[PDB]
């Protein structure tokens, strides 16, 4: 799965969470930075919704071999095609 | 230290000039009715005056030459007459 960056809510929590430690992962900094980018509906969430999308942010990035983020270079901007390589190599 | 003015000036008495500044806090709720909520922190509300001829925003404290109604040294004329008792208790 390749994620892009500079993309929208989710791509963004997922693209800044990625090449954190497992175990650094904090169900305080997961609300956190849900709720700066899920500004309009921020207030929306409970306690519930929070553990259940922390346990599977936690139980996504442990598998670091099957995840990419596209970085959005942003200077080039190339393509997909230079992440979706890496991404299956 | 040092002020740079000997004498007593607008004050009072010399030393200090006892006085209390009471502050009321409360919370900033939503449409909802929830907490609105800051980057990390929530929103406070406070109860203040302004003065025909302050121009300026203050708390409403009063000096403590009276014992118990310095508040009402203050808020007297703001707060109440008797329900300002009730208040001050
Ligand atoms: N900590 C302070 N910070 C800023 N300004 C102050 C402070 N303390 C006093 N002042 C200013 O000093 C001036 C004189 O002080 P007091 O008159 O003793 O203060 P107070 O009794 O709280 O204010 C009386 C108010 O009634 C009006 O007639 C007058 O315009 C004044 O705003 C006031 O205009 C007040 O704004």
């Amino acid at each position: 799965c390749v994620v892009v960056e500079g993309s929208g809510r989710v791509a963004d929590v997922i693209a800044q969470v990625a090449n954190l430690p497992v175990s650094d992962i904090t169900i305080s900094l997961i609300q956190q930075k849900l709720s700066v980018f899920f500004q309009e509906m921020f207030e929306t969430f409970t306690e519930s919704r929070i553990v259940e999308w922390t346990k599977k942010i936690q139980d996504i990035v442990r598998r670091r071999q099957l995840l990419t983020v596209f970085r959005e270079g942003k200077d080039g901007q190339q393509d997909v095609d230079v992440a979706i390589l890496q991404a299956l190599l | 230290g040092r002020t740079g003015l000997r004498g007593r000036g607008s004050l009072s008495c010399f030393g200090p000039n006892h006085t209390l500044y009471p502050m009321v806090t409360r919370w900033r709720r939503n449409e909802d009715g929830a907490i609105c909520r800051k980057s990390i922190k929530k929103m406070l509300e406070v109860l203040v005056v302004k003065l025909p001829l302050s121009e300026h925003w203050a708390l409403p404290g009063g000096s403590r030459e009276p014992g118990e109604m310095l508040p009402r040294k203050l808020k007297r004329i703001l707060r109440q007459e008797h329900w300002p008792s009730f208040e001050n208790l």
